């Protein structure tokens, strides 16, 4: 064993060809998706990978530990980076759409080793999901909670899912609260607001779900009020920087008259103080700037007990604007002036106030005219766990943003794969020919998630993949009496149940994407014969 | 895998070619044969 | 910076119980403990050991692993 | 602080048999080309320098070290097909790995692996049953005595760099098993000569025996190097006058007993020597020295000779002109000598080669092999020695089974329809070694090119379908019967390979922790 | 590189429960005292858990995660340091057979801990009684109780005198929950020699600065106090000032307009008519001399932190613009300005004959870093117990009370849900044993005897420290803040799920 030699053909670097390439590919994708199938399921667990300095992050986003875990080979990366669309796309999912592409190179090259072309196998895939995908379309439905209920089977292969009738709950909460309409219609979910934060102290159920939004600062200088407003206050969503002027980069002052020397100097810090006037008369109790401010020009509002916070997250204030119905001030203007505006450019907020949280303390913008918005903070044992916490709280409030965005779930649970799998495979002599072995191979193959989602209990899994394998292949014979696929696995107990009863929902557009995506790589991998590799530099 | 590291796939020849590292003087030639058959049809450069 | 004291004799390593040593030793037990627990029994698996002059030998009996291994641990 | 082991790797887990099973699949893939009629072959140059070229499946698994553990047990299988047979090495290992291929889905499924293992045990015990049930026993069943070592030692003969000179070689191969007492085939007799250069079939099959030419003495070239009817004198030792070895110390104080001492050497020899002459023969053969004194003395009364023999040589000698060996020369009796047809010292490939050729009355033959390069005459010796071995296995078994893929197909159907009555975890199982048979035939057919997709399904119909010996037509590629078109083999390898082959792959499926020692 | 498997699961376990053995030997009244070396140089004397684990690298991730479980406590209260850590250990520990041994799957024995932990916190707040925050001797009773176990002992009520004369000094109600900040309100001085009584809580602030010129007041009577942000020397002008001069006499009227610009900011200054102006910033020698006559002492550089405590203990609110001064910013309510020369080292006192300064003294600069965070502890639980007026059954006696309700509805619950679920409850006995045995008593018998009593007789026994026999904490009493009971058991079980979700490790960023 072990490939080498070169004799003609002088090729600057490594050139593998037919069989050799063709099986390198299908290990490597192979092992990438392997690390990542111990994490699959409810019954799956979390890893922890450590660096070079030592630290580390315990985590079971299958996108994040494909990503955490240094690939370096082609087929890698593109399960890696395939891992990665789904995370990017849908939200979730990541962690099997690799174990899917992976079965299907697995699978494929098989064939090709019985001397079937990858051709004639592709095709035969290519068609396999065509009449997939168009029977997805006979196991999905409209919304008719739904949503507490999608939003918690995405919290069984991770932490927060210990506590998932909680945090299921607090997730189509938060979410909900923050809709819009983009622009002409749309009513999109917002794919990242809900400032999401995280502090260690007290129980993981003691999460708080802020009634407006958490904007992540103090106040400026101590000298100002912690906490203003019970009834109303104007927040000032600022963008401009209230510091000592400079004037023109290219401005040289000067001076030919020892006079004028003390004048134009004290005035650099009146012409931005004179801005900071303009604002305070305005009714503005509460200013976030976003370039920060002077201390100078801090003792002002402070003079005044209006609270004002200094450098802020620009991509919060753009939210705490909207959420106050207020406006980013870019710089006063309009026309020709100068003024920010009395409360013409405020926003309407109900209270200000500065929470602490042990070692930390923030700022809460929570009541407000036109917010409707949300914001979650994590209270966990420690960082290693709080990290995910959020980490695996999104892969699961991201799942309820496209379930509302695309009103169409199916039910999990291993179903839809069982489903598919039969019908495909009997679909399959449809064509026969040794296109046949194709598709069979196709559908065969999806059952890896069923098999994996078990296996991952220590039992003989062996049990579940069959009674189900037959409920399906039984149901879809008047597929009549009272068909009833939807028949997912219950691993907590080990036994075959109705997902849609029992509260296992996934939405649509995910096994869609995740289905019609992973071919869409073991394709671009099949037709690999031969990989030159050239030397670097 | 081309030297700077960027990965590509293709069945397109004159592309093939030049990113193969090919190092023979009169070999290189025929990377020029492709690259002109892309030229003037743009097309077959796999069968030139 | 850290000093050292009580020590005449050539460089040793006593591992003194009252540091919790009954449990360290509990340990390398434990570790050769799995390896026999699932040789017991019809059901029971065997193991390819490989020589410390490279033979390569399946048993599923205890006695045989244990003596082609090369043990250490002094409570094992 | 303290440790159990001193850093000395050890793997376990599930992945830790899965590991093994792979391991096991190369050394398989590895062989599986040098198989089938139109079967590739290897070029092995191993560490040693020596280069090597053959297909018998055990010769290359054991030009390939291999150290793992499991990966090695396909080596091991390998050796002992070749011996309780001789032949299907190649394929003995293609099934071994291909089970623990068919294995993987289950291990993998999370199912226990003494579930697989009981599954196999059965479906070996009905699939060898299956064997035993159409190992077709015959005798003059139109048949012949002779038509079925050749029939059988032909077919076996194919793949092999031997084929287009087949006819020739299995005559001379059928014609060797029987040189020897067809009561107790001892292949030790057979013993063959590789002679550098000519054609790979200009070869030569001695009736009586051939050997070296090991003598190497002076008054040579005298003596006549041809007799028709000599008398054979199978002597064991020595010949010499001082004696090639073992001495005694002589102590004398006369000056007349000095020169009466070395008359008396002298003497002390020549009358020994005058011994054999008095045996009257005409070809003295020694495994010990002949001196030069010694073989001058019988080449002036022409009496040929040789001394040093090769000690296996004396024994294929005495089987031939059926003499006895003698160590002293004192009561050398008539019947100890014996005579051929005829003897000549020949001058083949450059190089003489005394030979008793011509003997009605022997039990054992040699065979010089020829050929263009000393890898080709090697596998010649080889390819020859696994169809003598499968000549004599079909004498004492005259039961025999269609092969390519005819035998190993059928094995499949009655062992896929017997699982259908069994249902669940066994089913699979047993289902799964009766497909894991099919890759016989299936590579046999990719090996060639013939389309291993149809032609292996083709076979499936009409094979469970009824013809219970339809397998691969190697001339127009389709199935086709392979019991009619005389494609034989004894039942004796398949049943031994598929209870050796099992063996591997359920002893690798025991194992759950490897531990390798370092050092 | 990689271990999957129980392998994985058992080296985490393991670790934990390593991270615990080391300070085990610090948790109860006879806790000893764990001198650790710090890189950097010096070392650490202390005993008060967290700061040991802190000074301590670790390599085993699950041993980083039991390390941090110490610091996040300690985080919440300020005490009950230790005692999380052991918990947080013994929990993973107790499951270690139910684990592997009984093969729970670990999602079951997960679903079981967070169940049992909820239960397990009913019966902290059922054995838990209030408390009269205000009641100046409870609060010392209380304060004390977690002043034992500390080299501060040997004058326990002397702590918790300066303990509760701080707290409520930075308190400040407020309501429109209490906030009492003692981080930036309640600024320490370890000021080396004296005796330990030696040392009061000045109600205002102690700068060891000087005054900025020799012939200035030493010590204002009621001093009016000017806090200022900006410097007090010629500006300069945030633009490209750059001044052409061929004007001959004009080089002596610019360097005139310098001094000239120190007069008007010297003026707006002691306009207010000011006796002590500290400004964070420098302070020009004109400045001085215009300030001097002006009639104030000057204090050039303090800290911002220093600063701002200063405006709480004077009412003079800071401001940065002279010219916008205003008369409001007064130095009102505050005392004298002492300048006593403590040992060749000059000091400033702001004291009232919001915000207090609390002064330590013993017996070397290192012997007062163990005084400061021992009285952080106290200082700490004194807030809790302001924030959260319930406290907790002391000697363990709480962990042993839960030990029980948990112990008796674990096997009053059947399924294997039972097993994690009765794990919790063998944990929770380790905090009275630990206590025992730094007692050095008989666990075995001690702990079945307190066991016992508290299966009945009263949930409110713990066992005594320096005597090692099972007590009723009302007896003798040593009740801690509920708060601190919270964590604990909080975290400790969470720390515990946590790990038990790992069944891989893997090794490179
Ligand atoms: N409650 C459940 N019972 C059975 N299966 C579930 C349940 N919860 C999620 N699933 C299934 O587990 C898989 C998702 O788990 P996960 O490992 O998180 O994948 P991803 O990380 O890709 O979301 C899907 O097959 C989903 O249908
Ligand atoms: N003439 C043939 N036609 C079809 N199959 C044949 C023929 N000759 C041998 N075979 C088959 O080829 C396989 C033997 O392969 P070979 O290369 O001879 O290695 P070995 O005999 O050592 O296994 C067996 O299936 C045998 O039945
Ligand atoms: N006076 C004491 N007698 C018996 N137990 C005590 C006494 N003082 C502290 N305890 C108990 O020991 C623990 C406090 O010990 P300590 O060493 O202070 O650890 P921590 O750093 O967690 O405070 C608590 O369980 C408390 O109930
Ligand atoms: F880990 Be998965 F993406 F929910
Ligand atoms: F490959 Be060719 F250029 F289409
Ligand atoms: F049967 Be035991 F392993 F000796
Ligand atoms: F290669 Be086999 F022995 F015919
Ligand atoms: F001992 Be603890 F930190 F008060
Ligand atoms: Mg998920
Ligand atoms: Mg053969
Ligand atoms: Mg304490």
């Amino acid at each position: 064993f072990n490939n080498s030699r070169s004799d003609t053909l002088f090729l600057g670097g490594e050139k593998i060809s037919g069989d050799d390439i063709r099986n390198q590919n299908v290990l490597a994708t192979m092992a990438v998706a392997n690390v990542v199938k111990s994490s699959l399921g409810p019954v799956g667990l979390d890893k922890m990978l450590v660096d070079d300095i030592g630290d580390f992050t315990v985590t079971n986003d299958g996108a994040t530990i494909l990503s955490l875990l240094d690939v370096q080979h082609p087929a890698g990366k593109i399960l890696v980076e395939l891992a990665q669309q789904q995370d990017r796309e849908i939200g979730d999912g990541t962690t099997s759409v690799v174990i899917i592409a992976s079965e299907l190179l697995k699978r494929a090259n098989e064939l090709v080793k019985n001397k079937i072309h990858p051709t004639t196998i592709i095709t035969g895939f290519r068609v396999a999901l065509r009449e997939a995908i168009r029977f997805i379309n006979e196991v999905l439905s409209t919304s008719v909670e739904t949503l507490i209920n999608i939003a918690k089977t995405s919290m069984s292969s991770k932490i927060i899912g210990a506590d998932s009738d909680f945090f299921s709950n607090m997730v189509v909460d938060a979410l909900l609260a923050v809709k819009t309409q983009n622009s002409k219609g749309e009513i999109k979910y917002p794919v990242k607001a809900v400032n999401v934060l995280k502090a260690h102290g007290k129980s993981a159920t003691e999460s708080l779900l802020v009634p407006g939004y958490a904007l992540n600062c103090t106040v400026a200088s101590q000298a100002m009020p912690k906490r203003i407003a019970g009834g109303n206050v104007k927040i000032a969503c600022l963008d401009l920087n209230l510091q000592k002027a400079r004037m023109a980069m290219g401005v040289q002052i000067n001076i030919d008259d020892p006079e004028q020397l003390e004048q134009i100097r004290k005035r650099e810090a009146g012409i931005v103080l004179e801005r900071v006037k303009k604002i305070i008369d305005a009714g503005a109790q509460v200013v976030l700037t976003t370039k920060g401010i002077d201390d100078l020009c801090l003792k002002e509002f402070v003079e005044a007990k209006i609270m004002g916070v200094r450098r802020c997250k620009k991509e919060d204030l753009r939210r705490i604007a909207r959420a106050t119905g207020a406006t980013l001030v870019s710089s006063m203007s309009n026309l020709e002036g100068e003024e920010t505006f009395e409360s013409s450019y405020l926003g309407l907020c109900d209270e200000v106030v500065q929470a602490k949280f042990s070692d930390d303390e923030c700022i809460l913008i929570k009541g407000t005219s036109k917010h409707s918005s949300s914001s979650i903070i994590l209270r966990g044992a420690n960082d290693y766990s709080l990290d995910e916490m959020e980490r695996s709280l999104h892969d699961s409030l991201s799942v309820v943003k496209r379930t509302l965005e695309s009103g169409n779930v199916v039910p999990g649970g291993g179903c839809v794969e069982a489903a598919l799998n039969i019908y495909l495979d009997n679909f399959a002599t449809t064509v026969g020919s040794r296109e046949q072995l194709a598709i069979a191979e196709f559908a065969a193959a999806l059952l890896i998630i069923p098999k994996t989602l078990a296996v991952n209990a220590a039992k003989d899994s062996s049990e579940l993949v069959a009674k189900l394998r037959s409920y399906h292949a039984a149901s879809q014979m008047a597929k009549k009496r009272r068909s009833y696929r939807n028949y997912g696995l219950d691993l907590i107990r080990g036994k075959i149940v109705d997902e849609i009863h029992a509260g296992v929902l996934e939405p649509t557009i995910s096994k869609v994407k995740s289905l019609k995506s992973a071919l869409e790589a073991c394709v671009a991998i099949l037709r690999i014969d031969t990989m030159i590799t050239v030397d670097p530099e | 895998k081309t030297s700077r590291g960027e990965i590509i796939i293709s069945n397109d020849g004159h592309t093939i070619l030049k990113q193969m590292a090919i190092l023979h003087p009169v070999a290189r030639m025929l990377v020029e044969v492709s690259a002109a058959q892309d030229s003037e049809a743009g097309d077959g450069t796999t069968s030139v | 910076q850290n000093p050292n004291a009580g020590l005449f004799k050539q460089g040793y390593n006593s591992y003194s119980n009252a540091d919790g040593q009954i449990i360290k030793s509990i340990a390398a037990i434990r570790e050769l403990h799995q390896m026999c627990l699932t040789s017991m029994g019809p059901c029971g698996r065997n193991k390819i050991i490989v020589n410390h002059l490279g033979k390569i030998i399946i048993t599923n009996d205890a006695a045989t692993m244990l003596r082609e291994l090369d043990i250490v641990h002094p409570a094992v | 602080i303290v440790v159990l082991k001193e850093g000395t790797d050890a793997s376990q887990g599930k992945g830790q048999i899965i590991s093994n099973i792979n391991a096991c699949v190369a050394v398989q893939e590895a062989l599986k080309p040098t198989l089938g009629p139109l079967g590739s072959d290897i070029l092995i140059v191993t560490s040693n320098q020596k280069t090597t070229i053959s297909n018998d499946g055990a010769t290359i698994l054991k030009l390939l070290d291999v150290v793992h553990p499991a990966a090695k047990t396909l080596v091991d299988i390998s050796r002992a097909q070749d011996a309780e047979v001789g032949d299907g090495t190649t394929s003995v290992t293609i099934l071994a790995g291909e089970l623990m291929k068919e294995a993987k889905p289950f291990l993998e499924e999370g199912i226990s692996s003494h579930l697989i293992m009981k599954g196999y045990r059965k479906a070996v015990s009905l699939a060898v049953e299956k064997i035993n049930e159409l190992a077709v026993d015959i005798t003059s069943e139109k048949s012949s005595g002779r038509e079925l070592l050749e029939r059988c030692a032909r077919t076996a003969m194919s793949s092999k760099l031997i084929h287009n000179n087949a006819d020739f070689f299995v005559k001379m191969c059928v014609d060797a098993v029987l040189s020897l007492d067809r009561n107790d085939l001892d292949d030790k007799l057979i013993g063959i000569k590789k002679i550098p250069g000519g054609a790979m079939e200009e070869s030569l099959f001695i009736n009586g025996v051939a050997f070296k030419k090991t003598f190497s003495y002076a008054g040579f070239e005298q003596q006549p190097k041809k007799f028709n009817n000599p008398k054979i004198l199978s002597l064991n030792v020595e010949l010499e006058l001082k004696a090639e070895k073992d001495n005694a110390e002589v102590r004398v104080e006369h000056v007349e007993d000095y020169q009466a001492i070395v008359d008396a050497e002298w003497q002390l020899i020549f009358e020994k020597l005058r011994q054999v002459e008095e045996t009257g023969a005409n070809i003295v053969l020694s495994k010990l020295p002949i001196g030069d004194l010694a073989t001058q003395f019988f080449a002036d009364r022409n009496i040929f000779c040789a001394g040093r023999v090769s000690a296996d040589d004396m024994n294929r000698v005495i089987q031939a002109v059926g003499g006895s060996i003698q160590s002293t020369t004192s009561d050398i009796k008539p019947e100890h000598l014996g005579t051929c047809a005829l003897f000549e010292e020949m001058q083949i490939g450059s190089e003489r080669y005394n030979l008793f050729q011509g003997c009605p009355q022997a039990k054992t033959c040699t065979l010089l092999l020829r050929g263009g390069a000393e890898q080709v005459i090697a596998e010649v010796e080889r390819s020859l020695h696994d169809a003598i071995m499968i000549v004599k296995r079909a004498l004492q078994n005259k039961l025999i089974v269609a092969g390519g893929g005819a035998t190993e197909m059928e094995v499949s159907k009655c062992l896929r329809d017997y699982s259908k009555t069994i249902a669940g975890k066994q089913q699979m199982i047993i289902n799964a070694f009766a497909k894991a048979l099919e890759v016989i035939p299936r590579q046999l057919c990719e090996n060639a090119g013939f389309d291993a997709i149809e032609i292996l399904n083709k076979l499936r119909l009409a094979h469970s379908k009824g013809e219970k010996w339809y397998g691969v037509v190697f001339e127009t590629e389709n199935i086709g019967d392979n019991f009619a078109k005389f494609v034989w083999e004894p039942a004796l390898v398949k049943i031994n390979a598929l209870n050796s082959a099992t063996e591997a792959t359920n002893l690798i499926l025991s194992v759950d922790e490897t531990i390798t020692n370092k050092g | 590189e990689r271990t999957t498997g129980r392998q994985a699961q058992i080296s985490n376990i393991t670790a934990a429960k390593a991270v615990a053995d080391v300070i085990r030997t610090c948790l109860g009244p006879k806790a000893m005292l764990k001198m650790l070396l710090d890189p950097m140089g010096g070392l650490v004397l202390t005993n008060d858990g967290h700061a040991i684990l802190r000074e301590i690298d670790v390599a085993h991730p699950a041993a980083k995660s039991m390390l941090e479980l110490s610091r996040t406590q300690d985080e919440e209260v300020g005490d009950g340091t230790t005692t999380v850590i052991i918990l947080a250990g013994e929990i993973l520990a107790q499951c270690a057979p139910y684990l592997i041994e009984k093969n729970i799957h670990p999602v079951i024995i997960i679903q079981a801990l967070k169940k049992a932990l909820t239960d397990a916190l009913e019966v902290i707040k059922q054995v838990s009684k209030p408390v009269d925050v205000e009641n100046d001797a409870a609060m010392k009773k209380l304060i004390q109780a977690s002043i034992g176990t500390k080299y501060v002992i040997h004058w326990s009520e002397k702590m918790c005198e300066l303990a509760l004369d701080a707290v409520k000094t930075v308190r400040k109600d407020l309501g429109q929950n209490f906030e009492i900040d003692i981080k930036r309100y309640v600024r320490v001085e370890k000021i080396p020699g004296g005796d330990v009584l030696d040392s009061r809580v000045l109600k205002g602030v102690l700068l060891n600065k000087d005054v900025v010129h020799p012939k200035m007041s030493r010590h204002i009577e009621n001093p009016r106090v000017v806090l200022l942000d900006c410097p007090l020397e010629y500006k300069k002008g945030e633009s490209q000032t750059n001044i052409e001069i061929e004007k001959e006499e004009d080089w002596n009227r610019i360097l005139q307009i310098e001094e000239e610009q120190v007069q008007l900011m010297c003026e707006q200054i002691l306009a207010v008519r000011p006796t002590l102006v500290i400004t964070e910033k420098g302070v020009s020698d004109l400045a001085q001399h215009y300030l001097l006559k002006g009639g104030c002492s000057v204090l050039r550089r303090v800290k911002k932190s220093d600063n701002n405590r200063i405006a709480r203990v004077t009412g003079a609110t800071i401001v940065n613009r002279v010219e916008d001064l205003k008369e409001s910013d007064v130095g009102t309510n505050c005392g004298l300005f002492k300048v006593e020369m403590i040992g060749d080292e000059y000091f400033s006192f702001l004291d009232n004959c919001k915000a207090c300064t609390i002064m330590l003294r013993g017996g070397s600069k290192d012997i007062l870093n163990e005084i400061d965070r021992n009285l952080q502890d106290a200082m700490a639980v004194a807030r809790n117990v302001m924030l959260s007026p319930s406290l907790s059954p002391g000697g363990g006696a709480t962990e042993m009370a839960v030990s029980v309700k948990l112990a008796e509805k674990a096997k009053q619950l059947e399924g294997i849900q039972q097993w994690p679920y009765q794990a919790v409850a063998d944990a929770m006995e380790c905090i009275p044993r630990t206590l025992i045995q730094n007692a050095g008593g008989d666990p075995i018998r001690l702990l079945s005897q307190l066991r016992a009593k508290h299966a009945q007789g009263n949930f409110t026994t713990g066992i005594d420290g320096d005597k090692g026999k099972i007590v009723d904490m009302v007896s003798y009493g040593i009740w801690e803040p509920e708060v601190i009971k919270q964590q604990s058991v909080k975290t400790a079980i969470e720390s515990a799920c946590l790990l038990l979700r790992v069944d891989d490790i893997v090794s490179g960023v």
